[PDB]
């Protein structure tokens, strides 16, 4: 339950440091080949890519440790399935970002680069298996109130088709709302 | 293992998205955005605000149309968004943020258009990757060539691009407006020649249908006519969705020929097969043969039935009698560009071509002029 | 939980009213308004004023009947009044100041009816809220669809509204004053023809009582006339209420027959099947499936036997022939508009629409015309 | 800088979730239809 999420809690912090490790390597042979050239200072703290690769790894464990803490909430009760995979979403995405950026910024036969990717694999997979787990730990990973519900009126009747129609509708509606929120968000939040 | 990178060509008409490595696009839709035209008033239904993709194709009836792309420039950049969106989370039903993205682009295209559509996949999707790739090189990738002129002739753009051992000549490029949805709207014109009347957007997307299930390319275009004034066997019939039932002569064959003489639509410029002739004339004299004998013909106006045959004679006409004319057209060229830029996206060596965030954050928009040609 | 709220369908003809939630109006009564006509001479008898309703339909012999409503149109407002007292207080027998009241409006009426319509009802009973609901709308919500061309038939106005996925066509929609009350008046004239002489308006009801016991529509009024002319199988007995027996023949179909024949009227305008394929003709062309599949009717007057069959068939004769057409004629299509106007203010959602009397005493009558359709 | 973005996310698979959930409902209740329906509405 609590154990089984623990144990691929570790997991993550071993796959998210040899991530961690495979990038100061990647940043290493990037400055001796000359790739990019390094800027040792901190620009806007932590950023994102201040003093290059190395930056996104450290969020991209930032983001894993967000991550962590969900699981904890989810044997714990205070965070739901949705959320967890939502901090695991964003940690693919921080992931992803990296191993890209270190795809294109450097040599294919890299030995940095396979190590890079094997390590990106590694917590992405190690992601889903937490991911996993904490959902089957979760008692609501199968939850549902809803249930089968009639009216011998026709007017009763129809009055809940119309009903279940309407919140149908409005909750679409309201999906619309909130995916131009988020895309508000994440614009506000990068703008250039 | 490495994540699948996702190929979205959205061209003036369609949308075509799947992911790197399949054969096939996994959804194609209209790239149509309805919004509805009429008072509400039952509260049950009629709460929603637009119709994205197949849902405004089965509603056409209460809603108007727009395409967000026109011409191959997209004017409504909401509604191009709306449309992205639409692609990713219902047709595709995958998170953009972890897959780099390969998007396409007419050539000669405004700047601002390509800037506008890296600072959306950046900064409203957030795609570790984008990559914008010209249709048809894409097209030349699907047909497995390193060498030929392409003419990919979409719904609002035809382009004919010259490539010559991987090495493209921009200064024989050659763009010509005239595509599928101006031939569209001429068959609107000339079937109010019979009395039927098609003015809203439904009815326009009626006549498309007709055109794509009844229109031809003549061989010749007089023999033709004749031939129709002469016998009602060209005459071919057609049910409308409320029952009625149409029949068209000559115009199977008088909507097509607009490509090869653009003048039915009051344009100047030539046909595509002098457009194509051109465009080989202005490369090398050493090349010119190669060109002539690896014609590639894609997009969805180049699927009529007797396109390629017209094309060759055409140009046989137009040509030395002493070169080898080959139109190579494959039966799935609709999905050409599709399925070419699939290759491009699996391919190891184009894993460093992507333009990461990184790079945009730190450069720029701007940076998609120098990563893509 | 809530209060309940009022259904008042204040037909021309006939009053049904109830409450929300119900499946059946609790008070259907003739809206008329009865004024003794002769003198009274007993002392502790004929004091009264005026009988209304099913009091009224009792004292015929010694009163002159007035419909406050005429062709939808409320003619006599102190008449109209009367009713809703007399509905409010004697037949539902309930407070009108604490329940909101749904009231139905034919198409097209004047603006000045529903105007003094929310006037009364704000003013003299002081209703929390009201609304003013098109009766065809109502109609398809009874039948449980969200498409469909709805022929409503009451005892004054007939008329045709489609409808597609909960968008109405306002330019669509047809009216046609041929309705219960003209055939009443066509049977009377038609039944002088065999001697029986009908002129007060208590025999305007013994007509009417006629008509709905022993009128039908016939599948072919040309063999069905032949067959009246020839056997006299058609010919049915009817025993007055002064115990003379009539007997009509074919009187009994010749009567709705000016349903699909104004001309029996002296009227110019097609029947209601014409009608029907003309409102359905002037929608979208996309839409026209949906409409001949889900032809739905209510009100009495489509109570007629055998009257679904013969409009399937007109409409079949002038519709397509590949089209499906389907008439939708529930048996309690009779209270169709009631039990829309029921199941409408059942709805959580419907209770955002209610013009609160608040919102009457800012902007005046002329709110109904901003939040009703 | 991600916590406003986690945040939405949140809300976009609260909001998902609870269509999902309005989608086996209205089904569910569109299959018994049938039952208060007569047989010219079906
Ligand atoms: N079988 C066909 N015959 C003729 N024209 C067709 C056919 N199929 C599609 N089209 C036309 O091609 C256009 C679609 O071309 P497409 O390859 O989708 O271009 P785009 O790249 O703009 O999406 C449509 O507008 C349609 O009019
Ligand atoms: N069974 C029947 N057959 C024929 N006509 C009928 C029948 N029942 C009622 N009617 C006619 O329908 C009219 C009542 O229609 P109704 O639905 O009450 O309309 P309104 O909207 O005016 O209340 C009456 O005038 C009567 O003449
Ligand atoms: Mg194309
Ligand atoms: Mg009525």
């Amino acid at each position: 339950f609590e154990e089984q999420i623990l144990e691929a809690a570790k997991s993550i912090a071993a796959a998210t440091s040899a991530l961690v490790k495979a990038a100061s390597a990647a940043q290493r042979e990037l400055v001796a080949q000359g790739k990019v050239g390094a800027i040792p200072a901190n620009a806007l703290d932590d950023g994102q890519w201040s003093q290059g690769l190395i930056s996104a790894a450290r969020m991209v464990a930032a983001a894993t440790n967000n991550l962590c803490e969900a699981a904890n909430a989810a044997v714990q009760g205070h965070a739901s399935q949705e959320k967890l995979i939502s901090s695991a979403k964003q940690v693919a995405a921080s992931t992803a970002q990296l191993l890209v950026a270190c795809k294109v910024k450097a040599d294919q036969d890299s030995e940095a680069m396979k190590r890079l990717q094997a390590a990106g694999n590694a917590v992405k997979r190690a992601s889903d298996n937490l991911v996993k787990a904490a959902q089957k730990a979760a008692a609501f990973e199968d939850q549902e109130n809803e249930t089968v519900v009639v009216k011998e009126k026709m007017v009763g009747g129809i009055a809940q088709i119309i009903a279940a129609q309407e919140e149908m509708l409005r909750k679409e509606r309201e999906l619309e709302e909130a995916r131009k929120k988020l895309a508000q968000i994440r614009q506000q939040q990068y703008k250039f | 293992d490495e994540t699948t990178a996702l190929v979205c060509d959205n061209g003036s008409g369609l949308v075509k998205a799947g992911f790197a490595g399949d054969d096939a696009p996994r959804a194609v839709f209209p790239s149509i955005v309805g919004r509805p035209r009429h008072q509400g008033v039952m509260v049950g239904m009629g709460q929603k605000d637009s119709y994205v993709g197949d849902e405004a194709q089965s509603k056409r009836g209460i809603l108007t149309l727009k395409y967000p792309i026109e011409h191959g420039i997209i004017t409504n950049w909401d509604d191009m968004e709306k449309i992205w969106h639409h692609t990713f989370y219902n047709e595709l039903r995958v998170a953009p943020e972890e897959h780099p993205t390969l998007l396409t682009e007419a050539p000669l295209n405004p700047k601002a258009n390509r800037e506008k559509m890296t600072q959306i996949m950046f900064e409203t999707f957030n795609v570790p990757a984008m990559y914008v790739a010209i249709q048809a090189v894409l097209s030349l990738y699907a047909s497995g060539r390193t060498t030929g002129i392409v003419l990919d002739s979409g719904d609002g753009v035809t382009h004919n691009v010259p490539i010559y051992e991987g090495y493209a000549l921009p200064h024989a490029i050659m763009r010509l407006d005239l595509a599928g949805r101006d031939l569209t709207d001429y068959l609107m014109k000339i079937l109010t020649e019979r009395g039927y009347s098609f003015v809203t957007t439904a009815e326009r997307e009626i006549v498309r249908d007709i055109k794509e299930k009844l229109c031809y390319v003549a061989l010749d275009f007089e023999n033709e006519m004749a031939t129709a004034a002469s016998s009602s066997s060209l005459e071919k019939s057609y049910e409308l969705p409320d029952g009625q039932v149409i029949t068209i002569g000559n115009e199977r064959f008088r909507c097509p020929e607009t490509l090869f003489q653009p003048s039915f639509i009051g344009m100047e410029s030539a046909g595509i097969h002098e457009t194509t002739y051109n465009s080989i004339m202005k490369c090398d004299i050493d090349i010119r043969k190669d060109l002539y004998a690896n014609n590639v013909m894609s997009g969805g106006t180049t699927m009529y039935p007797g396109i390629a045959d017209r094309m060759q004679k055409e140009i046989t006409a137009l040509a030395p009698s002493t070169m080898k004319i080959k139109i190579i057209a494959p039966p799935e060229r609709k999905y050409s560009v599709w399925i070419g830029g699939s290759i491009l996206a699996s391919l190891s060596t184009f894993q460093q071509m992507w333009i990461t965030k990184q790079e945009y954050d730190e450069a720029g928009p701007s940076i998609v002029h120098r990563k893509c040609f």
